[PDB]
């Protein structure tokens, strides 16, 4: 979640993590 | 391998070369010495018998 | 992925030979901060790769990485960015690990990374750090190949190399099945515009969109349509959305060329059979209905740039105009009224492209060209005519014309007075040879396009997409594939588990909302945290009918099916079901290529090799020594005399054809005598 | 013996076609004689006449001059002799 | 044996699609000529087809249109989905302007006479008050799938931009066979057949005419020897 | 071969416009050449004639063999892809990955006749290095003809041999018979029946017991007991072949197509190769050998073998723990420990495995992969390697179908890597190897009918039995076969079997069994007589050839290759580098000391190694052998090397090898 | 539909029952489309007599025993099976085959009754030791296709008759394949080769159009709906 036009896909997702994606770009 | 130091004493032998390998006729494009080259083959006569010659 | 790459090769960095072998290997301190996976299959593996997602960069150029650290039996929620030395210090298990809903754990003795890399049941007291999360040693594209734990790092890498030589198709769907990374990656991408501030649309348009911040202000947006990538495809952007419409900040607003409804797309989602049909699917030989293609399913726009400079000669000044030496009129047709050919128009190679003219100079005629002219009353016009054509195996309108002029002030180098560049596209169908693969680096050329009619179908009359071979499967060890495509018919296919009697107790643990599922339905798996074997089959029990009463597959994943060309059902159930696949960049027109005679050289005597001209193909080391093995000599001779080096026999051999007659003989090379020439010059006695 | 018609290139079967020239390369350059005197055979036959002999089976609609040199070897109606 | 020829049966299901059974049949005998029928069915059906459209504002296919959202490939796409059926063979041609912020429909369009579009509710394009449309269309009966042919094959003016057609009267089809086969050799097939027209005629429309050009093949090899 | 007529269009450019211009279509050349581009449809037509009948030249480099080029029939055809022949791909080990090839174009007359015959398809059929085919059918073809051939018990109405309430009810005069059975819903292709043949040589014993004289099978008559499968595959066959009635594995199916080449002409062979292929993907189309998940079965009881050998472990890791055992003590332990539950864990899984899998079907037919191949796909995978080349005591405890998890697969990668990184370093080598090898016997051709010398070496020929049988040998084929006998096999100290001057192919070889002798001096090249190269005789057949290599040949070439080629699979002194210092004639590493007498040794060690002393039987000086490693050891023979062991006069002392240098100066050239 | 192209039937005569067809061009591609189906069809299209269920007397339950002959049971049995012999008579026709004697039976040695015509009689059947004589009745009638020998149509008929298969086929052997005869020019239409094997009774030609008319027949009730419907025309011949 936490996107706007986030269309809907259901996941697998047993876990969840506390972090989410970084900035790929920032490197 | 070293072309320079193998040609450099072969010329002062003054060694000249038969032409009888095969890479020679390669590197010459003249027929190679083998499998279509030989005399035997490369000369062979051929013509109509002339029985047929006879029928034509 | 071009971006994020890493690589120690270059000035000051080690060249090829120069670095050992061992370099190339996958130090355990490589793991959570460069992906061991993605780096180029050829002469250069273990030179470059990229870094894992989640890491991050010292100031100091080291990989400083985030770590959850725990304490006490419970993983605390701090992010550390630790570097690798450090990590020495440490222990840190794993975050697949029992914990007790509270950074409390379950078993004591616990799988752990040793300072020297190693694992152990460790006593779950002794961690100080967990994973932040599971695949935390994945790549980019890495990231994206659902079921990758269960298939080998070679195809996996293949398939990983290969998914960036995608092509955008034109229609740009998305799959059904992924994971968490097709989004992030295009809010990374850029290229899909996304919302700045949050706010209501103002109005859209193919070109733009007016945008109404909340508050008065007011915003466009140009989409770029048609913009020539740096590899001739096309770079459209349309937009996704209404001008009465309202979004938020950092938000979609227009797909890219990949991507479909903000997210990534590759390829299209396709229902394939696995059987062997005909030979026709041998060793990677793949099949393709005509449906796809009459469908415009595989459809790619290609962008190819032409230009040619305004010189200027001790001559005089290069001419460009719809004046020309000797030539048609229709061939002059389609220019525009000064040189240049007009927009919209269709062209196919050879084809004039631009009406360009320079002076030749003078020398004298021949008496019989004199006399042509004398009898024709044709002039001489000494002016060289120098103008651009099509290269060949090309065609597709001309969109847009880049026109230069030193006169208009346009800046340019010198010795230059005017420049011009074209722009055609061609829409490419799909067509066969050309090379396709799934997410899995199964790959394989295009076997043969055949007619939808004369195909193996359903029960319903549904026609199969594709079929692959199974033989590839089990020596490459690629059953992903397999998961994929279960998956996928079930996706398709939508259920609804009756969690009538409590629930199934494979779905126990399983996520809610899971217990049914709307035909053609998006979903996705993490790659280490996928759906189970076991869950799989507990849904595949589960398949609601499409239409009509209708159970297609069996609890097995196969299915009875009807050869369009026999009449017959098969005798056997067969595997199928959905898969998502690319396309490379390694169209057919890109490769084929042949040649007989064309521009000779200028050191040598030698017609130009490089397919971006002719060029053609170099029979040398390899299948000579060869032939002397087949012991043949005079076919070996005549490609080394006369389609070698023989000036005069190459023209004398081009009459001898034309005229129908015994080839001439092979006459002496002439790199030979060039040899020949230089041995004497180095003060050498030879005869 | 009795196995299969050949077709096209393969005609005749060079199992047979071996079976009087004692190589394969004698073989060969005699059909490669015999073919440059078929060429020149037909290039001379828009002038005047020479001793240049052949063909002798009518040969194809449209065939390879190599092809009809091959069809009468196997016919056996020619004379050869090595180098 | 069974003296007695078979018998062709109907079994209505819509409008666009309905069921055929046939017996007594031959055992061994009923996926032979079912699969025959499909394959005829599949493709040996004339159609009609749009052939290749211009607009005035537009060049090529790689263009905008000053206005709509949508650009020239979508729009070429869209109208890819059109069905219409034609009576006559030479090329009618219908035409399409429009202005103001709207939606783009299939019921949109001035057809001219003897044509007729099947799903007016498909779905064109949508434009602005900037939004202006005009549009000549070319369309023509035909049979099977063609590629767009060459402009520069043909004489017509840059506006023209070709496009592939797919003369399919059918939608789809399949079937399922009947093995009475019972131990008494009384045995026979009996087809359980499905037909699913894509709204342009019947399936006994289109399944006679299939029938009546296999007549035409198999008496080629009936009585002419 | 396929061609796209796009291409060749271009191609034949000055062929097809020569020939046009004959035609009135094209005034002058020029109007040709631009007609040419322009493409008017007449000219595909000219096209046509033009390209009847001329070969052409195909290659995928890199080549390693003599194959890596043939000649074939050319053949217009759409798209723009190269059409091959399914059964040359082995040849060029070329897969469908996308790989491009080269074509050329000969000229000549002469070049033309030299592709026509020497560089065509067909003609090029067995292995020139080891004689066997390559064309032979393959992975799909072959796993139709294994479905073909495969018996089912218990099938479709079988041949049920049962009186006193019906007949035996399996019968069928006719193969169309049994043929309009099954097309109805009658028979299985794999049920077993008893039809009478009129049209199919029987097998030797019954045809020899009806007939003895003349089984002919177009109008002989007989009975036989098979399935229809094995019907038709005999009938693919020549007439004169007799019948097989076996499940036709791709051993049997290599032997088959060697008899046939040994014993029948070429243009038979192919097409009979092709009807092969063809009735093969047939056949591999109703299979109906398909994949899924629900296809892989795990070991049911796996996890309590996986309990006991981690117990084992466990005992073995808490022991380390005491310090009773060191460090790599203990990691062997464990390596043994997983290497035994890997084997046991094999032994189960192809245990539990029913036989219809396609799965194992595949390599049950031998198609390609191994059982490793499959344990790692079902079941446990086990040790990864490590990057160096150790092994890791980990190990892997599950298979594909299990998923790994990220600790066990990060593992995997370095084996990975590790072998993907020395595919092409071997690859490397090879081409090298090669050059060195060609460059050296370049010129080494056949020059002489009959260097007519009479020496010749004697071979092993399956060795005497203790028990008493001429239990043969394995490698016999690879030496005896294409020999030239200069001796004379005479017989029980009587009649001679076999004279001089033979090839030494299968039947006189079999004779030579039934004879009961085991040693013949065959010519060789090392006794060819011949100044200059080569005599034809001492040569004996050529591999490729089937018969008596011509005089033009220049063999050295084709072993070269024949060397180099299988190069690229050497995987892995042990290997590839051993070769080389074996050519390169080195001091190997592991130079061993040889005897240069008999007699016992006066066997003898020092502090940390060995140091030992010849018992000299003349006698004289013992011959002493002194930095003699205690990390090597007695050469095993016969009993491993003991003090006072009689010995030979060139024995080698340890294990390893000596330089070829010292076994020269010891025991000479042969 | 204007066919545009007009393809042509030239049979070829192999050996004389074994005559070949061959056709072409196609609309690719029919081949498959009809040549299969065709092939089905003459398999069970056209009518043909053959025996239903012999009797023999002497034997009662031991199924493999015969006195004074060579052959047994069965070997009797697949030698009266390849028997071409036809009839008008759509009805259970009864039989005999009667001798004493030493010697051997053949197909001519049969008493045919009115309608049979046996197309072989030149044709060994069966042995006869010494002196031993043989009167057995004979069960054919007529159908199509080919019947697997079918169970007692009652629980036990009698236990002389005994059933047998019956080839109602006069057909033997059929195969075909397709083929890409002018893929340019006539832009890759097809060529049908036809392999037909049939009994002496009738010729392969003559059976082609026998089977033709059957479809056809079949076909009719295909058009049978509008026959006022575009359907592709090939044009006269
Ligand atoms: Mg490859
Ligand atoms: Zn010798």
């Amino acid at each position: 979640n936490s996107v706007p036009g986030a269309p809907n896909r259901v996941s697998f997702a047993k876990l969840r993590e506390p972090l989410e994606v970084p900035g790929l770009l920032d490197v | 391998q070293e072309t320079t130091r193998v040609l450099t004493d072969a010329a002062i032998n003054c060694r000249s070369d038969k032409l009888n390998g095969l890479k020679e006729n390669v590197i010459i494009g003249k027929l190679i010495p083998a499998g279509t080259g030989i005399n035997r083959y490369r000369n062979i006569a051929v013509q109509p018998t002339e029985e047929a010659r006879a029928a034509a | 992925t071009h971006k994020r790459r890493l690589s120690a090769l270059g000035p000051g960095g080690l060249s090829r030979e120069r670095a050992g072998l061992e370099v190339r290997d996958v130090h355990p301190s490589h793991y959570g901060r460069m992906c061991p996976i993605e780096t180029p299959e050829g002469p250069n593996i273990g030179l470059i790769g990229s870094l894992s997602v989640y890491a991050r960069v010292n100031p100091f150029g080291f990989i400083e990485t985030p770590y959850r650290k725990v304490v006490d039996g419970v993983v605390s929620d701090e992010i550390v960015y630790l570097t690798a030395d450090e990590e020495d210090r440490h222990v840190v298990a794993q975050a697949n690990s029992p914990i007790d809903a509270d950074g409390r754990f379950v078993e004591p003795r616990v799988l752990v990374r040793r300072k020297a890399g190693e694992v152990e049941y460790v006593p779950s007291s002794e961690v100080d750090y967990m994973d932040v999360s599971p695949r935390q040693m994945v790549s980019v594209a890495t990231a994206m190949i659902p079921f990758l734990e269960h298939d080998d790092a070679n195809r996996a890498l293949m398939g990983a190399n290969m998914q960036r030589q995608a092509v955008p198709l034109v229609r740009s769907e998305a799959p059904l099945v992924g994971t968490g990374m097709e989004l992030r990656a295009a809010i990374d991408a850029g290229d899909v515009v996304v919302a700045e501030e949050s706010g209501v649309i103002e109005e859209v348009s193919a070109d733009y969109i007016t945008v109404m911040h909340d508050n008065g202000t007011r915003r466009t947006y140009r989409m770029r349509k048609f913009a020539r990538s740096n590899h001739g495809t096309c770079a459209n952007q349309c937009p996704i959305v209404d001008a009465g419409d309202r979004v938020e900040a950092g938000q979609v607003i227009a797909d890219g060329p990949c991507t479909d409804d903000g997210e990534m797309a590759l390829g299209k989602n396709l229902l394939v059979a696995i059987m062997p049909w005909e030979g026709h699917n041998y060793e990677d030989a793949i099949i393709l209905s005509n449906r796809l293609v009459e469908e415009d399913v595989l459809t790619s726009i290609h962008i190819e740039e032409h230009e040619i400079d305004a010189r200027d000669t001790k001559l005089g000044a290069e001419e460009i105009t719809r004046d020309i030496p000797n030539i048609s009129d229709e061939v002059l047709a389609d220019l525009d009224e000064r040189g240049i050919v007009r927009i919209g128009a269709e062209v196919r190679d050879g084809d004039i492209l631009v009406g360009k003219v320079t002076p030749k100079g003078e020398t004298e005629l021949t008496p019989e060209e004199r006399l042509l002219r004398a009898i024709f009353g044709e002039k001489a016009r000494e002016v060289r005519d120098t103008s651009l054509k099509v290269p060949h195996g090309e065609s597709g309108k001309v969109i847009g014309i880049r026109v230069f002029s030193r006169e208009d002030e346009d800046e340019l180098p010198a010795g230059v007075n005017e420049l011009v560049r074209v722009y055609v596209a061609q829409k490419r169908k799909i067509s066969d040879g050309d090379k396709l693969a799934g997410r899995h680096g199964n790959k394989g050329v295009i076997g043969k396009i055949l007619p939808v009619e004369d195909m193996p179908f359903l029960a319903d009359g549904t026609p199969v997409d594709i079929i692959l071979n199974t033989h590839g499967v089990p020596r490459r060890m690629n059953i992903g594939q397999i998961l994929e495509t279960h998956l996928g018919w079930c996706a398709h296919s939508g259920w609804k588990v009756d969690a009538a009697k409590g629930v199934p107790d494979w779905a126990a643990r399983l996520p809610d909302e899971l217990l049914e599922a709307q035909p053609n339905a998006i979903v996705s798996t993490p790659v280490f945290d996928g759906a189970q074997e076991a869950e799989l089959q507990g849904l595949l029990s589960c398949t609601l009918p499409n239409r009509d009463g209708d159970v297609l597959v069996d609890a097995d994943g196969k299915a009875m099916l009807f050869d369009g060309r026999s009449g017959e059902p098969f005798p056997y159930p067969v595997t199928v079901g959905y898969m998502y696949i690319m396309k490379l960049h390694h169209l057919v027109d890109d490769k084929i290529h042949a040649r007989s005679t064309g521009p000779y050289s200028m050191i040598t005597q030698q017609p130009l090799g490089g397919k971006a001209q002719f060029g053609g193909q170099r029979f040398g080391e390899m299948e000579c020594w060869a032939m002397q093995a087949y012991g043949a000599a005079y076919t070996l001779q005549e490609l080394l005399t006369i389609k070698s080096d023989d000036t005069v026999g190459r023209v004398k051999v081009y009459e001898a054809i034309v005229k129908g007659e015994n080839i001439p003989e092979p006459g002496i090379p002439e790199s030979f005598k060039v040899l020949l020439k230089e041995l004497q010059s180095l003060c050498l006695n030879v005869e | 013996g009795g196995y299969d018609t050949p077709l096209g290139i393969t005609n005749p079967p060079i199992d047979e076609l071996l079976d009087r020239v004692s190589s394969k390369y004698a073989l060969v350059i005699y059909a490669a004689k015999r073919a440059r005197q078929i060429n020149d055979y037909y290039n001379q036959l828009g002038e005047g006449i020479l001793e240049y002999v052949g063909p002798l089976v009518e040969p194809g609609l449209q065939e390879k001059p190599l092809s009809i040199a091959l069809r009468e070897i196997h016919a056996d109606l020619l004379e050869h002799t090595e180098g | 044996l069974i003296s007695q020829r078979p018998t062709l049966s109907e079994d209505v299901l819509t409008d666009n699609r309905s069921q055929f059974v046939i017996e007594p049949l031959e055992p061994g005998f009923g996926y032979t000529l079912g699969n025959s029928l499909r394959r005829t069915l599949l493709s040996s059906i004339p159609g009609a087809a749009v052939t290749s459209i211009r607009i005035d504002g537009v060049l090529h296919e790689f263009t905008t249109v000053p206005g709509v959202k949508e650009d020239v490939t979508e729009i070429i796409l869209n109208l890819k989905s059109l069905v219409v059926s034609s009576e006559e063979d030479e090329p009618v041609t219908m035409y399409l302007r429009k202005q103001g912020p709207g939606e783009v429909t299939a019921g949109d369009i001035v057809p001219p006479a003897g044509v007729t579009v099947h799903n007016p509710g498909m779905h064109i394009a949508t434009l602005n008050d900037k939004g202006k449309l005009e549009v000549e269309l070319v369309v023509e009966r035909g049979r099977g799938y063609v590629p767009a042919v060459q402009n520069r094959a043909s004489g017509a003016e840059i506006g023209r931009i070709p496009v592939d057609s797919i003369y399919s009267p059918v939608l789809k089809v399949t079937y399922k066979v009947d093995a009475t086969r019972v131990e008494q050799r009384t045995d026979f097939d009996k087809l359980i057949l499905d037909v699913e027209t894509k709204n342009s005629i019947s399936p006994r429309d289109a399944l006679a005419s299939a029938g009546k050009t296999l007549v035409e093949l198999f008496g080629l090899a009936r009585e002419l020897n | 071969c396929g061609l796209p007529k796009l291409m060749a269009l271009e191609l034949f450019k000055p062929f097809v416009m020569k020939r046009l211009v004959d035609l009135n279509h094209a005034q002058n050349i020029k109007s040709a050449k631009r007609m040419v581009e322009r493409q008017r449809p007449q000219v595909w037509d000219v096209l046509e004639e033009v390209i009847a009948e001329h070969p052409v030249l195909l290659n995928r480099a890199p080549t390693l063999h003599r194959l890596g080029i043939q000649a074939f029939e050319p053949m217009l055809v759409e798209g723009k892809a190269i059409q091959l022949h399914p059964l040359v791909c082995e040849a060029f080990n070329a897969d469908f990955d996308g790989d491009q090839m080269a074509v050329h174009l000969p000229l000549s007359a002469e070049a033309q006749a030299e592709a026509r015959i020497l560089m065509l398809s067909s003609n090029n059929i067995l292995s020139p290095a080891s004689g066997r085919p390559l064309a032979m059918p393959r992975l799909d073809m072959v796993t139709g003809l294994y479905y073909l051939t495969t018996e089912v018990p218990g099938d479709t109405g079988e041949y049920q041999p049962a009186s006193g309430d019906h007949p035996e009810t399996g019968v069928y005069s006719s193969p169309a018979e049994a043929i309009m059975a099954a097309d109805r819903g009658v028979l299985s292709v794999r049920a077993k029946i008893k039809v009478r043949l009129t049209q199919l040589r029987p097998p030797v014993e019954i045809e020899a017991e009806l007939f003895g004289h003349s089984g002919w099978q177009p109008g002989d008559a007989w009975m036989a007991e098979t399935t229809l499968g094995r019907v038709m595959f005999n009938e693919l066959l020549p007439l004169g072949y007799p019948f097989v009635n076996k499940q036709m594995h791709k051993k049997v199916q290599a032997a088959i197509i060697n008899d046939l080449a040994e014993r029948y002409p070429m243009i038979v062979v192919a097409q009979t190769v092709d009807k092969l292929k063809d009735a093969g993907f047939y056949w591999a189309t109703r299979s109906g050998v398909t994949v899924s998940m629900a296809d892989v079965l795990v070991p049911p009881r796996k996890k309590e073998i996986l309990d006991h050998y981690e117990e084992r472990a466990d005992k073995v890791e808490k022991q380390f723990q005491r310090g009773a055992l060191n460090h790599d003590e203990r990691n062997e332990a464990l390596v043994e420990i997983w290497k035994e539950a890997t084997d046991e864990v094999g032994q189960a899984l192809r245990e539990h495995y029913p036989d219809d899998n396609p799965i194992i079907t595949i390599v049950d037919s031998g198609a390609t992969g191994n059982f490793t191949q499959t344990r790692t796909l079902a079941g446990m995978k086990g040790l990864v390697t490590n990057p160096k080349g150790e092994f890791i005591p980990r190990p892997v405890k599950s298979s594909f179908r299990e998923g790994l998890t990220v600790l066990e697969y990060f593992i995997n990668t370095h084996g990975a890597r590790k072998g993907l990184a020395d595919t092409a370093l071997r690859t490397a080598d090879s081409g090298y190897l090669t050059r060195r090898l060609v460059d050296v016997s370049q010129d080494v051709i056949v020059r002489e009918h009959d260097c007519q010398t009479e020496r010749g070496i004697v071979v092993e020929l399956a060795e005497r039995a203790p028990d008493g049988t001429l239990i043969r040998d394995p490698y016999i084929e690879t030496s005896a076969y294409a020999r030239t006998l200069g001796t004379d096999a005479v017989d029980e100290a009587g009649n001679v079997i076999v004279e001089r001057g033979q090839d030494l192919g299968d039947p006189e070889i079999d004779a030579l069994l039934a004879a009961g002798i085991t040693q013949v001096k065959v010519r060789s090249v090392l006794t060819c007589a011949t100044s200059t190269g080569v005599c034809a005789t001492c040569y004996g057949r050529s591999m490729a050839t089937g018969k008596l290599v011509d005089i033009g040949e220049a063999v050295g070439i084709v072993a070269a290759q024949s060397i180099g080629e299988p190069g690229t699979q050497l995987t892995m002194t042990g290997g590839l580098p051993r070769v080389q210092e074996l050519f390169e004639a080195r001091v190997p590493r592991g130079k061993a000391p040889i005897a240069d007498v008999t007699g016992r040794v006066r066997l003898e060690d020092g502090e940390r190694f060995y140091k030992i002393t010849i018992v000299p039987d003349d006698g004289g000086e013992e011959v002493v052998y002194d930095k003699i490693s205690k990390r090597q050891r007695l050469r095993v023979f016969k009993r491993v090397l003991s003090d006072g062991d009689h010995v030979e006069v060139g024995q080698q002392l340890m294990e390893g090898s000596a330089d070829p240098h010292e076994v020269l100066r010891v025991q000479g050239p042969r």
